[PDB]
């Protein structure tokens, strides 16, 4: 608690999703490599404890 | 034609045309043209999803 009051770093999980939304992929493949890495990930709000 | 028809590629107006819809008369006042083309994206913003494929 006493790290988040005082530390300027801030945690944005939105750029991750921002660089994998323009990975170049085909639309008739079965498997997506951006989709599945987001998938693993899945950026929450609680990473902070 | 029915020839050039078979490949040839129309806009979305005149394919909307199967489901028989068309453009609202409230609408003829403003630009939707720009909307249809540059502002309705087909794609997920986070990336490609699998459900969200054309085939």
């Amino acid at each position: 608690v006493l790290l988040q009051r005082i530390s300027p770093l801030q945690i944005d999980p939105t750029i991750i999703s921002n660089t994998m939304s323009t990975v170049s992929e085909s639309t008739t493949q079965t498997l997506s490599p951006a989709s599945s890495i987001l998938g693993k990930l899945r950026p929450s709000n609680s990473d902070f404890s | 034609l029915a020839g050039k028809i078979m490949l040839q590629d129309v806009n979305t107006v005149q394919l909307a045309r199967v489901v028989n819809l068309a453009v609202p008369d409230t609408w003829m006042s403003l630009d939707f043209d720009s909307m249809f083309k540059h502002h309705v994206k087909l794609l997920p913003k986070d990336g490609r999803h699998l459900n969200t494929d054309i085939p």
